[PDB]
């Protein structure tokens, strides 16, 4: 039983000596073939030509494919609102056309960038404001709304209104979208080996675009190096293609993404803008509150309202607010799709919640935990939406890390500091959250697996869940071996295939463990029954002995699971039932220190205290901690996408645009799993981990928001109950130019003035 | 060492022995593009498309990887790495006297949070300063400073330094087409010499909009009055551009805050954006161009006293 | 027309028609079938594709060890260039080198793609620097993206070196 103990993830010396295979590094057949995409340039357009002519003098050069050498159907996408090729119509930068297919990576790159098409624009709605002033949407407005909004107000000291952005965000997965398309020459059959998080999709996508039944195509997953969300849908732009390519010409083709068109077209996270409107008592105690959200969801559906929903669910982070109402709208912009990202919808939300949290502390002049503490929920409270909150452990995590940061005398030396330093300024903050586990479209909250064992008494497992990185086939492998009781050793996870476990959701909502563990479970456990027989006649015998008996007396040894996560059902009118199976929660104290003259910041040292219950593998539990916390600081700090005003991304690549990197983190780093906290809802008293500490990462812009504060009060004017305007990412320029000082100014010049004091 | 010819499908790459070689072939073919890390060359194929049908890959030729050291500073060639630059820098400020490594500690400010190890080991000093990115992080420090340049041709030898004239245009320098880059020489600090480097966090596009610069000030001997001041930026327009309005202005002033606030005159006049300038924040930039001056004003009031 | 000749991991390669357009990377992945080194970006930012060259510095005597990006470095400048890929440190199949050994039991390692070019670039600081400081460590790596551990398990693994 290695279930609690830190087991290094099952691939991972495999991976320190590239002996792990991703799928571009699976061997090509000697006839295989690639597949390069051609793309939009433009943002709205008409078609008017394509000429193929100098790709096709290009050495191995093979053919271009568009929208007629489509067998079955050019229509695609979760919602059937996409092309698989644009045929009449362009309607973003990134929008796929068709596809080079040649005898060389180089060569299908060197064809496709001279195939010529021509273009007639049309009128481009790019900015949220745009979509807003044309009315540009996709469906009707979200809503939650709880209580009486005006009789909180009215009761209301104080009220606050404003206005917020947060910029989107890339996945930069290190391995790029990428699938091997295998047609065997019978009967429509196909087999490919794709980086997704969506086996089912693909399968079900390609086997539309070709008109053949889902029966006859076949999905593999051994691995992705990444896929933070973008995997789930955006795969199968790439995926379909291939296919088609595959179909057309009888040779295995595939394609690998380069970095440049990875982030062109395959989407990212949305951007959000809200308009809100706080009320709120002199102690703190908030009594209103209404928000409208605005995501950018570009030029299709994809899982645009289901982020929404997911955002509408997170408005109140942790915070008891009697009266309510929360809006979404979802805009339909010019550009390429966006989609789910670790956290779906939920930091974003989060991020508005703890912006007018902040300003309440603020305008109120109270210290911020104060303020926090005085807000946050209770032990059974309901939320906003109507569902209960029990085992609600962030005031545990909040002492702890409160103590465990050594938060109040930190906060002295803080002002200490400021008191001290004239060009230099420290922030300090702590910040909780809770974050919804399940799907929010309930009928994903849904898992197989099949076991065999066979007569040596080794045991396949396989799951409709997918490794990524986040260690799942190493926590199943884990439960398995509890549930069977035998050594790990004895267990092995090879991929996930749709011939294996057909209708599976993707790996995705931070659920896998939960569910693929419970089915997983389930086999295990009618295995043992299966067994039992041979266990009561040789007791004092082994598993191969007993598996054996088994097998000589014609017990079968396979088996499926399955899992379906009960009483799930949340309705937006009637306003209940419930969303989530239950609530991961944690609390991140952050220090920064800023440089008013430059815009850098340092991140000094961290502290995080997460309730992930008992935890399966608390090493894997702490890296997702840490690798969740740390894409959330790069979306609140560092990670910006930049555009046209034509609406084409000039931010393509690793040099344009800043992930984190080594020296980016905080020098002290400090991540603890709360003891004594069992979940009775999820597998083994465990919880999920994945996206729940992304939204921590907005601990450190809240700390540099405090050392921007704190430059005002020294160069800027004298109003230490000030609310000015901090969007997200809070880059250098951000950072810099809220530092108003005498250079920005220029007071020194001079001048005149100013504010600028003097 | 013999001169080795490969040949593609579009590209003959020869790889040079001997300077002489490379001189002759260079004459022959005044297109060719030397190659020698080709962390540029490589970018510009894979994603402008550019096609140079004749490359000269010259990193054999000794000459090009001399590390020499003179009365007047250090010399490196140009095919030398960043890595090797860096190294014999830090050797060079851990040895001698503060008062002579105010330049080289510049140079390693610019190269601390440069790439990566990687490209570091790769990467010629040629190759960056005759590429003439806008946004060069070494081309301010080499001209804020006189950093001596010796070009070659066949038959012909020059040593300039380098000034707001090595670069006339969008990525290119002031070599005529049969010449080549052979070695780059930076100064030893004199008495009364100091000197700063300074680079923006945010880069966003690709070769425009983060401002850098070098930042040298002589000072009359034991004086606070202005013999010359050199301040050069990158990321301010499409090209390494010296602020020499400004600090003509300063020559024989002292150095007070009366010289902070003419000197910031100038620049938020004379490096002013419009408001469409190629890459935007506009006024983060200009706060910059500033900020960095009164950094440097600052560290040059400590040194003097 | 030339040969190019150069090695990876011990063993000569004789390319008697090099094309002066091929990356390093592409050859190992391509035509060598040498795939643990990864490619993640193609323009000298991710470190995915990293390898060592060694040479000898004919101004130096020494052979020297460095570090370079495989999807930038032409193969037609590495004539009588020795490569290490991740493949030439160790295996599972055989004996796993101490940097590999510690990044995979340090939990530095989830997706694994960026795995292979942090070990070589690790590998490459202990072929110069046999002790390093704790600085010369985190340095290191510079030039080396990951996106799934948070960075602090990698630099911690590997303090155990210094
Ligand atoms: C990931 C990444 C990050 C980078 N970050 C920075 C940064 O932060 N700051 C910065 O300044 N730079 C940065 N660079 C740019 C890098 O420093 C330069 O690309 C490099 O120094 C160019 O050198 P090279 O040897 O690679 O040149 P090559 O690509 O081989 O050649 C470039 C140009 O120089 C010419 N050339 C080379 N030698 C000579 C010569 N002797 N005479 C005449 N012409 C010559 C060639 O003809 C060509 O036009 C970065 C590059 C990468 C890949
Ligand atoms: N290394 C790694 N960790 C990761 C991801 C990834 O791509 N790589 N994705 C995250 C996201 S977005 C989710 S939803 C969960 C999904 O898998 P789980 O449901 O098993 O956590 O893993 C998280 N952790
Ligand atoms: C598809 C989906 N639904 C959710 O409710 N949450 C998620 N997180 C990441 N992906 C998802
Ligand atoms: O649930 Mo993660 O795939 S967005
Ligand atoms: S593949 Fe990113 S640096 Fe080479
Ligand atoms: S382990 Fe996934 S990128 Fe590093
Ligand atoms: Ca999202």
């Amino acid at each position: 039983d290695t279930v609690g103990r830190p087991l290094p993830h099952l691939a991972a010396a495999m991976q320190a000596s590239g002996e792990a295979v991703y799928c571009d590094d699976i061997p090509r057949y000697e006839n295989e073939l690639f597949l390069r995409l051609v793309t939009s340039t433009r943002a709205h357009a008409k078609i008017k030509s394509i000429d193929v002519s100098e790709a096709q003098k290009v050495p191995g050069f093979v053919c271009f494919l568009s929208a007629d050498d489509i067998p079955g159907s050019n229509e695609t996408g979760l919602f059937n609102d996409e092309t698989v090729f644009a045929k009449d119509t362009v309607t973003c930068v990134g929008h796929i056309i068709g596809a080079v297919v040649a005898d060389t990576p180089e060569h299908a790159e060197r064809a496709a960038h001279v195939v010529k098409v021509t273009y007639e624009d049309l009128p481009a709605i790019i900015t949220i404001e745009d979509a807003i002033k044309n009315n540009s949407f996709y469906g009707s407005e979200l809503k939650i709304e709880k209580g009486d909004l005006k009789k909180g107000f009215s009761e209301a000291d104080n009220v606050v209104s404003g206005e917020l952005y947060i910029g989107g965000q890339d996945h930069f997965y290190l391995e790029t979208h990428c699938t091997i398309a295998i047609p065997k020459g019978e009967e429509g059959e196909m087999e490919l080996f794709v980086s997704t998080q969506n086996a089912m999709k693909t399968q079900s996508f390609v086997a539309k675009m070709l008109g053949v039944p889902v029966n006859r195509i076949l999905v593999r997953v051994k691995r992705m190096g990444g896929g933070f969300g973008g995997k789930e849908t955006r795969s199968t732009l790439v995926s379909v293609a291939v296919a088609l390519a595959a179909y057309k010409t009888g040779h295995p083709v595939r394609c690998m993404l380069d970095r440049n068109e990875d982030m062109l077209i395959t989407g990212g996270r949305h951007p959000f803008l809200a308009r809100y409107k706080v009320g709120f008592m002199k102690t703190g105690t908030i009594v209103a509150l209404e928000v409208d959200h605005y995501s950018n969801a570009g030029n299709s559906r994809d899982l645009s309202h289901s982020i929404m929903e997911r955002a509408l669910f997170h408005m109140d982070n942790c915070y008891k607010i009697p009266n309510i109402r929360g809006t979404g709208r979802l805009c339909k912009t010019n550009l390429s799709s966006n989609t789910a990202f670790r956290g779906f919808g939920g930091p974003q939300a989060l991020f508005i919640a703890e912006n007018w949290m902040s300003e309440v502390a603020v305008t109120c002049g109270l210290p911020a935990e104060e303020v926090r503490w005085k807000n946050m929920y209770k032990e059974g409270d309901l939320t906003h939406f109507n569902q209960r909150l029990e085992g609600f452990s962030v005031p545990r995590c909040w002492d702890e890390c409160l103590k465990s940061s050594q938060y109040y005398a930190r906060k002295s030396e803080v002002d200490k500091f400021n008191k001290e330093n004239c060009w230099k300024k420290r922030g300090l903050c702590i910040i909780p959250t809770k974050f919804g586990i399940s799907f929010t479209v309930p009928f994903l909250n849904q898992a197989g697996a099949l076991i065999h064992v066979y007569t040596d008494g080794s045991v396949l497992v396989s799951h409709g869940g997918t490794e990524m990185g986040q260690g799942l086939h190493t926590k199943m492998v884990q439960v398995a071996s509890k549930a069977l009781k035998i050594p790990i050793s004895k267990i092995y996870i090879s991929e996930t295939s749709t011939n294996t476990v057909p209708n599976s959701s993707p790996t995705a909502a931070s659920v896998s463990t939960d569910i693929y563990g419970q089915a997983v479970y389930e086999a295990c456990q009618t295995i043992l029954k299966r067994l039992e027989p041979f266990k009561k006649k040789n007791p004092d015998g082994s598993w191969e002995d007993w598996v054996m008996a088994a097998y000589q007396d014609r017990v079968s040894l396979s088996t499926t699971g399955f899992y379906r996560t009960p009483n799930l059902g949340y309705s937006f009118e009637t306003n209940s039932g419930n969303a989530f199976h239950y609530f991961t929660y944690g609390v991140a104290c952050s220090e920064v220190e800023i440089d008013c003259l430059t815009g850098d910041h340092k991140n000094l040292r961290t502290d995080i205290v997460m309730d992930v219950g008992s935890s399966l593998n608390p090493a894997i539990d702490i890296g997702q901690v840490e690798g969740a916390f740390v894409q959330g600081l790069g979306l609140f700090t560092l990670e910006e996408l930049h555009y046209s005003p034509e609406g084409s991304l000039h931010t393509r690549g690793p040099s344009t645009y800043k992930i984190p990197a080594f020296g980016s983190i905080p020098t002290e780093f400090r991540v603890s799993l709360l003891r004594d906290c069992p979940n009775k809802k999820a597998i083994y008293a465990s919880k999920a981990v994945g996206e729940p500490p992304l939204f921590l990462g907005a601990s450190v812009f809240f700390a540099i928001k405090d050392a921007i504060r704190a430059a005002r009060a020294q160069h800027t004017n004298n109003n230490t109950k000030e609310l000015f305007r901090l969007d997200s990412p809070a880059t250098p320029e951000k950072i810099r130019n809220a530092c108003v000082d005498k250079f920005t100014t220029l007071c020194v010049t001079g001048a005149p003035g100013n504010c600028k004091p003097w | 060492p013999k001169q080795l010819r490969f040949e593609g499908e579009r590209v003959t790459w020869i790889q040079a022995s001997t300077l002489k070689e490379l001189l002759d072939l260079k004459a022959q073919h005044p297109e060719a593009k030397l190659v020698v890390g080709n962390t540029e060359i490589g970018i510009e194929m894979k994603f402008k498309n550019q096609l140079f049908p004749m490359i000269i890959c010259p990193a054999w030729i000794p000459e090009l990887n001399a590390v020499e050291h003179g009365p007047e500073g250090i010399s490196f060639g140009a095919a030398c790495a960043l890595s090797s630059v860096e190294k014999t820098l830090l050797e060079a400020v851990a040895k001698l006297p503060t008062q002579k490594t105010e330049v080289f500690r510049g140079v390693l400010e610019q190269l601390r949070w440069f790439a990566g190890k990687q490209v570091k080991s790769v990467a010629s000093l040629g190759g960056n300063i005759i590429t003439a990115s806008p946004i060069s992080d070494l081309n301010p420090v080499f001209m804020a400073s006189g950093t001596k340049l010796t070009i070659v041709s066949r038959g012909t030898r020059r040593t300039v330094p380098m000034d707001h004239t090595f670069f006339p245009s969008y990525r290119k320098t002031l070599l005529g087409p049969e010449e080549i880059l052979l070695s780059i020489e930076i100064p030893y600090s004199r008495e009364d010499e100091f000197f700063s480097a300074f680079k923006q966090a945010s880069r966003r596009e690709d070769d425009i909009a983060k401002v850098t610069c070098g930042m040298r000030v002589l000072f009359q001997p034991g004086s606070m009055q202005v013999k010359e001041l050199a301040l050069c930026y990158g990321g301010m327009a499409d090209r390494t551009i010296s602020a020499l309005k400004t600090t003509q202005k300063q020559l024989s002033k002292f150095w007070n805050e009366k010289l902070l606030q003419d000197v910031c005159a100038g620049l938020a006049e004379e490096l002013s954006l419009s408001p469409d300038a190629p890459g935007g924040m506009i006024e983060f930039r200009r706060t910059l161009t500033l900020s960095f001056f009164f950094k440097f004003y600052l560290t040059v009031l400590k040194k003097l006293g | 027309a030339d040969e190019l000749v150069f090695f990876v991991n011990g063993k000569k390669v004789v390319e008697k028609n090099a094309d002066p357009e091929t990356t390093l990377l592409a050859y190992l992945r391509r035509k060598l079938g040498l795939r643990g080194t990864k490619l993640g970006c193609g323009e000298g930012g991710c470190g995915a594709c990293t390898v060592m060259l060694s040479k000898y510095d004919r101004l130096q005597d020494k052979i020297i060890h460095f570090s370079a990006n495989a999807c930038l470095a032409p193969i037609c400048t590495l004539h009588h260039v020795a490569v290490t890929t991740v493949e030439g440190i160790g295996s599972t199949k055989t004996r796993l080198h101490p940097v590999q050994e510690r990044i995979a039991k340090s939990h530095g390692s989830q997706c694994g793609f960026c795995t292979p070019g942090i070990v070589m670039s690790m590998y490459t600081l202990l072929r110069n620097q046999p002790e390093p400081t704790v600085e010369e460590i985190e340095d290191a790596f510079q030039g080396n993206l990951c996106r799934c551990t948070g960075y602090r398990p990698i630099l911690q693994g590997f303090r155990t070196f210094a």
